[PDB]
């Protein structure tokens, strides 16, 4: 029940023990070299197996 | 409330957004000295006028 200016869709998959990693500020294999989710992250994290 | 008195120590041990959190304790308190400072000086401010 909210407009944005734009949203835009990072498509990409992981591992089943790596989902843990994605997260504001968190660190691992997946999280400090390939996808650094920020501290301010005004968006939204879904998963699918 | 925070680990510990000095800004170094927390940006240094803790991560950045635990830090977030226990910078702020610091920022919140110590604003409190100064709002406590102040305000006391206000009033000495009136019994010197």
């Amino acid at each position: 029940d909210l407009c944005f200016t734009n949203v835009y869709a990072d498509s990409f998959v992981i591992r089943g023990d790596e989902v843990r990693q994605i997260a504001p500020g968190q660190t691992g294999k997946i999280a400090d070299y390939n996808y650094k989710l920020p501290d301010d992250f005004t968006g939204c994290v879904i998963a699918w197996n | 409330g925070a680990i510990s008195s000095v800004l170094n120590d927390i940006l240094s041990r803790l991560d950045p957004p635990e830090a977030e959190v226990q910078i702020d304790r610091l920022i919140t308190g110590r604003l409190q000295s100064l709002q406590t400072y102040v305000t006391q000086q206000l009033i000495r401010a009136a019994e010197i006028r």
